[PDB]
């Protein structure tokens, strides 16, 4: 069985991981060394 | 005269990548969210 | 010469020893090693259903392509030899591809020297022939002696054939043949859908080998691109039409590609989809599946804008992204991009926080089976432990890839502007 | 009814009541089947 108490924490955690990847790639692809 | 060309090129490429990001974001995220999460009501 | 043969002998010996032990049955059933699209038991189930007069795609257990059916129909008895052969094949292809690539790199770096476009004090960043001598042999060893690859081989997972096809695509591309490259890319796209993203890097490498400039006002560029795309699409069309005539049905198509795209089965794995869609509000499921499958195809275009002059590093990053963000991932997909780390280890001085990431990945790998046991057999744990471990594993992978990309860019900056 | 044709008026009124009550009692008009519009921000914030 899954956990019936936390359908809402799972969304936040998984979206947080996807956001981590997005932020890394955007920061690396858009900026330049000064 | 290599360094100036190589700073100019990298700045331009960064600009292009940022513009792609913004364009795809608006052009897909708004219509997709609007069309997949809407309450469909017919006409009365 | 002798080192490669010795490496092959050792790898084959280890696989043969593990095939005969009392751990083969235990290994064959791990959720980290097999998937609904890779299990051997589903292969034999489909073959039996064909002998009972039932279509293999009329149920919910078999999701393989017809070509796998044909091959294993003719070679069910010799199954354990096939996987050893395929692993050796992919190792050898990687070896020769890396040799050719190193030649190109040293020649390209040597040519720049006389055009004196490098900074005055940039040395100890220059490649030397003595350090590139053993990179290909290392690459072969990292693929063959990775525990992930050995585990995949003993379980007889289909992922090995996919890895072999990708390696042959790389070999044929670097050797400069476009027809064979298109054929192998089509065969890789036929088996799994995501490899279509590797179309752009191979085209860029071929164009760079021809010395054709890549510009919007060029004529050779457009002609070459059109020919390559036509060959690839025709390959796909012919393979699909041929697949129709094995069973005279189109039923394999929803069973394979629809299954990959829609994610109906919720069996646990090392990925990010199963627990998310077992705990979903039904109102938002369509939106979220669309977002999380766009994420895979998302990065190709900006990465091609930034990495236009470095197609092979681009390939490496794309393969890692596919492995991380696919719907039904396995460690066999993970091993393929880990085989490329020796090629990029001249960037070690600019790497930061490599130690902690390696330790974290190693710990999560061991923590998968223990928590699976405590949840499924002891009954003392729940699914939250396993979900936490999957989250940590994926985060570590992402951080490691980002580190490598940063180090590459930093070295380029120092080469151009001065150390 | 204004024109004085009783039979046609009777039939038309029968059809009117049938259609109106068919529309009113439809099983899909239950408010409980749909996600509350109040809690949608909870869902869109994490990836926005
Ligand atoms: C390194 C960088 C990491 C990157 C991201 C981090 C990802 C993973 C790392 C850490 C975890 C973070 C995410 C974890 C969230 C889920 C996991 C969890 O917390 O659960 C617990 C798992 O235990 C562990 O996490 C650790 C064990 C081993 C894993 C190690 C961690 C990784 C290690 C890898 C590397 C280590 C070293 C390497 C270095 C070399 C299990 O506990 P439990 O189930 O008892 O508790 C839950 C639950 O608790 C929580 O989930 C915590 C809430 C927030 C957690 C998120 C963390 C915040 C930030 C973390 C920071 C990390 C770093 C990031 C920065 C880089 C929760 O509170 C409850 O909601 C949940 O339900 C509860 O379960 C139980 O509670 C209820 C009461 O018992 C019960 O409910 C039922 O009963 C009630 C009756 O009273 C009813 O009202 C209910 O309706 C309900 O239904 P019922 O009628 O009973 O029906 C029963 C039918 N079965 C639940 O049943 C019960 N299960
Ligand atoms: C069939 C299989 C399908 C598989 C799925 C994948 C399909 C998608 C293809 C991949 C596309 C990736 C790139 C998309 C962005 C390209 C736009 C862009 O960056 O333009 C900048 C662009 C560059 O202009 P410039 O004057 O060369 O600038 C020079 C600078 O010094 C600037 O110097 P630079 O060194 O930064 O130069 C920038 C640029 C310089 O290169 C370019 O300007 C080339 C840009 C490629 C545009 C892609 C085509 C448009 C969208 C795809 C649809 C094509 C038609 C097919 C659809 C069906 C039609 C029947 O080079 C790049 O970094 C571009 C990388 C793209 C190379 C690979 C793309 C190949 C596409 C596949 C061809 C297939 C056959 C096509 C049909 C043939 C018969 C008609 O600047 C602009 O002004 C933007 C344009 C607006
Ligand atoms: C952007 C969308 C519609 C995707 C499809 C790409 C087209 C816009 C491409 C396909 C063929 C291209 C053309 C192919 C060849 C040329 C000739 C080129 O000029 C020369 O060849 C001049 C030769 C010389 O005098 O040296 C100028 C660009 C142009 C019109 C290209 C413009 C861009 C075209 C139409
Ligand atoms: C080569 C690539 C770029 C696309 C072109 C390949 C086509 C030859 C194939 C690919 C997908 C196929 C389609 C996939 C699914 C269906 C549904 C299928 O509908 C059914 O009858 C299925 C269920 C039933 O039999 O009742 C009819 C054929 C069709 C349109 C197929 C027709 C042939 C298609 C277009
Ligand atoms: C390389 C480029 C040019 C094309 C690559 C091929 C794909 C674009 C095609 C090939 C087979 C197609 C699939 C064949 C059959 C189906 C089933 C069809 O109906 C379903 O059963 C959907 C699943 C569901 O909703 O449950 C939905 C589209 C889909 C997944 C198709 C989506 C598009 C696919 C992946
Ligand atoms: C380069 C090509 C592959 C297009 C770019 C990728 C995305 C823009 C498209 C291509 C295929 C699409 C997928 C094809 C099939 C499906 C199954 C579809 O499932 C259903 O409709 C069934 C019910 C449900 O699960 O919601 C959900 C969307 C999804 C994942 C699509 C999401 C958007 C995707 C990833
Ligand atoms: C598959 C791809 C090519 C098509 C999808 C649409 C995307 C890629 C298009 C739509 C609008 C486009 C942008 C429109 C205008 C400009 C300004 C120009 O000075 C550089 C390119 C740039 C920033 C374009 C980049 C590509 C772009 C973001
Ligand atoms: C994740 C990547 C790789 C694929 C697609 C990314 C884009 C198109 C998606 C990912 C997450 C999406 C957002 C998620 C949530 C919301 C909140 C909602 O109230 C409006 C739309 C909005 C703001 C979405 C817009 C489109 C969006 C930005
Ligand atoms: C026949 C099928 C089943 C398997 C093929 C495997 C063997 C025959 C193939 C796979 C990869 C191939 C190599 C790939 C690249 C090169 C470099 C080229 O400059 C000379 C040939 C050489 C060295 C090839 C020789 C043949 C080769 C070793
Ligand atoms: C069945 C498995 C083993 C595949 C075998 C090789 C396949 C991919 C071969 C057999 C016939 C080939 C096709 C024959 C002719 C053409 C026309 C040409 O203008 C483009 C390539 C294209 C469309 C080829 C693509 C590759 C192809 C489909
Ligand atoms: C053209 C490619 C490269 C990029 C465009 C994105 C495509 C593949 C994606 C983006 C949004 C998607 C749609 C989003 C939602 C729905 C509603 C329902 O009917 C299921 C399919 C359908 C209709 C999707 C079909 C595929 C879709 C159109």
């Amino acid at each position: 069985t899954p956990d019936f108490s936390m359908p809402y924490n799972v969304i936040c955690l998984t979206c947080t991981v996807v956001a981590v990847c997005y932020g890394s790639f955007y920061n690396l692809l858009t900026r330049t060394f000064h | 005269a290599a360094g100036a060309a190589a700073t100019h090129l990298e700045v331009a490429r960064g600009k292009r990548a940022a513009l792609f990001f913004a364009a795809v974001a608006i052009v897909l995220g708004l219509p997709l969210w609007w069309k997949t999460t809407e309450t469909y009501r017919a006409s009365l | 010469a002798a080192p490669l043969v010795l490496v092959l002998v050792v790898a084959v010996t280890v696989r043969a020893a593990l095939f005969r032990s009392s751990l083969a049955e235990f290994i064959s059933e791990r959720v980290e090693v097999v998937s609904p699209l890779s299990s051997w038991k589903r292969v034999v189930e489909g073959l039996s259903l064909l002998d009972l007069g039932v279509s293999p795609y009329s149920g919910a257990v078999f999701h393989e392509t017809p070509l796998i059916i044909y091959l294993f129909h003719f070679l069910i008895d010799y199954a354990e030899l096939v996987f050893m052969i395929t692993d050796a094949l992919t190792a050898i292809a990687l070896y020769f591809a890396i040799q050719d690539f190193n030649k190109v790199v040293f020649k390209k770096q040597k040519l720049l020297l006389e055009l004196d476009q490098y900074a005055p004090d940039v040395a100890e960043l220059i490649r030397t022939p003595m350090e590139m001598r053993y990179i290909p042999l290392k690459v072969a060893l990292f693929y063959l002696l990775n525990p992930y690859t050995i585990l995949s081989c003993v379980a007889k997972s289909t992922c090995a054939i996919n890895n072999t096809l990708i390696a042959f695509f790389i070999l044929t591309t670097i050797k400069g043949s476009a027809f064979l490259s298109a054929i192998f890319l089509a065969l890789a796209t036929y088996q799994s859908l995501y490899p279509l993203t590797l179309f752009v890097p191979g085209l860029l490498y071929l164009l760079q080998r021809q010395y054709i400039p890549v510009k919007m006002k060029s004529k050779a560029f457009w002609i070459f691109s059109w020919e390559y795309a036509m060959m690839y699409v025709g390959s796909l069309v012919v393979i699909i039409c041929l697949s129709f005539f094995l069973l005279s049905s189109w039923d394999f198509i929803p069973a394979v590609y629809g299954f990959i795209l829609s994610v109906p089965d919720l069996t646990p794995n090392i990925g990010l989809f199963w627990y998310f869609f077992a705990e979903m509000f039904e109102h938002f499921s369509l939106f979220f599946v669309c977002v999380f499958q766009i994420n895979v195809f998302f990065y190709t275009i900006p990465l091609a804008i930034k990495l236009k002059e470095h197609p092979i590093f681009f390939m490496f990053i794309q393969i890692a992204v596919i492995a991380i963000f696919k719907s039904y991932p396995t460690v066999g997909d993970v091993a393929l991009y880990m085989a490329f780390f020796p090629v990029w280890n001249h960037l070690y001085r600019f790497l930061r926080n490599i130690f902690v990431l390696t330790c974290i990945i190693i710990v999560c790998s061991l923590l998968f089976p223990v928590l699976w046991h405590l949840w499924i057999y002891a009954g003392s744990a729940n699914s939250n432990f396993f979900y936490a471990i999957t989250l940590t594993f994926n985060v570590g992978q992402i951080l490691l890839i980002s580190d490598y990309f940063y180090a590459f860019l930093r070295r380029e900056y120092y080469l151009t502007h001065g150390l | 009814l204004a024109s004085g044709h009783l039979a046609s008026a009777f039939v038309a009124s029968q059809e009117a009541v049938t259609s109106s009550e068919l529309a009113f009692f439809d099983p899909s008009l239950l408010h409980l089947l749909y996600f509350p519009d109040d809690q949608k921000f909870a869902i869109y914030i994490p990836l926005f």
